[PDB]
């Protein structure tokens, strides 16, 4: 749960977060949460990937 | 022309659907996809030149 949240604070909110209160990505939470999808790609294509 | 460093993210997004790729493999593919790319877009300015 510590490193969701931890995600959460450097990725910004959810899109569905930003309908539901108008709620959104600041800037380097944008580049966080591109770069965290990239990250959970390459998981998704190996779930074995070294720390 | 390509970044040498472009180069490494052509080869990320290909590396990370399943495609074995290059630095050579992505200098040869992209002399040729913009030595066409160049050329049509010629063309269509002459379709628009035409007018």
């Amino acid at each position: 749960k510590d490193t969701e949240n931890a995600i959460e604070n450097m990725v910004g909110p959810d899109w569905k977060k930003r309908w539901l209160y108008w709620k959104n990505r600041t800037q380097e939470q944008c580049v966080h949460n591109e770069t965290k999808n990239e990250l959970e790609k390459m998981l998704k294509c190996n779930e074995e990937h070294p720390a | 022309y390509l970044a040498s460093d472009e180069i490494t993210t052509v080869r990320k997004n290909l590396e990370s659907r399943g495609v074995e790729v290059d630095p050579s493999l992505i200098k040869d593919t992209w002399h040729q996809v913009y030595r066409r790319h160049f050329l049509k877009t010629a063309l269509n300015h002459c379709n628009l030149c035409r007018r």
